[PDB]
């Protein structure tokens, strides 16, 4: 398993919009894909300003621009899904975004 | 002009190993944009498993998932529905049943193309261990071998005799170019102007059986832990075991002949800890 955030660099000016896709290499059958906000509310794929789009093995944030919009955080849970990465890593990524 | 040339091929362990022995990482891997060092031995390292430092966990329980605290998981892949790790070696035929090419592979060569077959495309093949007792193949999620300094280390302990360690390059002929079996009233040696010599320079430490010898020279084989780091095969990885003196003279040049002598025992990193023609 790993996990990153395609486009690493969170860095966005005011009135932009923001894709941020959560790609997940190894993806096991047991595994799902969850992204965060900074607060640390649990984003859902209900279209807000923020939401989320989904994909077999794949996550695309979508984030407009306010100045206080910004560390966002993608995880990779599950009951069978491994609690480490190949790289005895967290199963998680996470992406700063600078406005 | 020498006429072990052909016998003593399989004991060119750079050439037909070509990695790490203890700890093998000897090949680089791409995935999305991260690098990773991959065990890559062309053969299989018989009684070799992995000690989890202060845990009472094998190294083959699978990885932690879920709720699972971390220390109570181990090395191997997570169950899967259906199951694909640990599968039987006729599980393993049965699934391959339509297979030409995988189906009739040995079963260690069968348990490493298993074990590289996790994703259909994607670089990231698992090294696998494969159990002769229940003749078992183990896919290990973790590649990662020794960790001292959530410790764990290498190492031929007695109870993984039947344990045999295989990257994901493991030939399908190993039985032919690999070692194995140890030499009973054989001593390595080096040929020289027509007569087999004995090796100029050993190192020799005390062990009180062959199994201890063979695991003293495992310990002290090609390593891959920190190119720089990549052994490529070099290092102490023969011993000829004297059992009248309990001798392990260990060497990391490759024999080229043998000395009949009824009182040593030839054994090399890779081979078996016990086993012997
Ligand atoms: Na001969």
């Amino acid at each position: 398993l790993q996990v990153d955030i395609v486009p690493s660099q969170g860095e966005i000016s005011v009135g932009e919009s923001k894709f941020f896709l959560c790609q997940v290499a190894g993806m096991l059958p047991t595994c799902e894909i969850s992204w965060f906000s900074p607060n640390g509310e649990k984003l859902t794929p209900n279209q807000q300003r923020i939401s989320v789009v989904w994909n077999d093995d794949s996550s695309t944030l979508t984030i407009n621009a306010n100045i206080d919009d910004a560390i966002y955080k993608c995880v990779v849970h599950g009951p069978q899904c491994p609690r480490l990465t190949w790289s005895l890593g967290l199963p998680e990524a996470t992406v700063n975004v600078k406005i | 002009g020498n006429p072990w040339t052909e016998y003593m091929a399989k004991y060119d362990i750079e050439e037909v190993h070509g990695s790490g022995i203890r700890v093998d990482l000897g090949e680089d891997a791409e995935v999305a944009g991260t690098q990773y060092r991959l065990p890559s031995g062309k053969c299989p390292v018989f009684g070799k498993g992995i000690i989890i430092e202060n845990s009472n966990t094998t190294f083959l329980t699978p990885v932690a998932t879920g709720n699972q605290y971390l220390k109570d998981g181990g090395f191997a892949f997570p169950p899967t529905e259906p199951l694909m790790s640990p599968m039987t070696l006729d599980e393993m035929r049965h699934f391959y049943k339509d297979n030409k090419y995988v189906k009739n592979l040995d079963e260690l060569t069968l348990c490493s193309r298993h074990a590289g077959n996790m994703i259909p495309d994607s670089n990231y093949k698992y090294p696998a261990v494969y159990d002769d007792k229940d003749k078992k193949c183990h896919i290990l999620y973790i590649a990662a071998q020794e960790n001292n300094g959530f410790c764990f280390r290498p190492a031929k302990d007695i109870s993984f005799q039947n344990y045999t360690y295989l990257s994901k390059n493991v030939v399908d002929n190993w039985e032919k170019v690999c070692p194995r079996k140890n030499l009973q009233n054989a001593k390595f040696g080096l040929w020289v102007d027509g007569n087999c010599e004995d090796i100029p320079h050993v190192n020799e430490f005390p062990a009180i059986d062959l199994f201890e010898c063979n695991k003293l020279v495992f310990e002290l084989s090609a390593s891959d832990q920190p190119d720089r780091y990549k052994s490529h095969g070099k290092g102490y990885n023969w011993g000829n075991y004297n059992t009248e003196t309990q001798k392990c003279e260990i060497f990391n040049v490759k024999p080229t002949c043998l000395i009949n002598n009824s009182s040593y025992i030839a054994t090399t990193a890779l081979s078996h800890p016990i086993e012997v023609e």
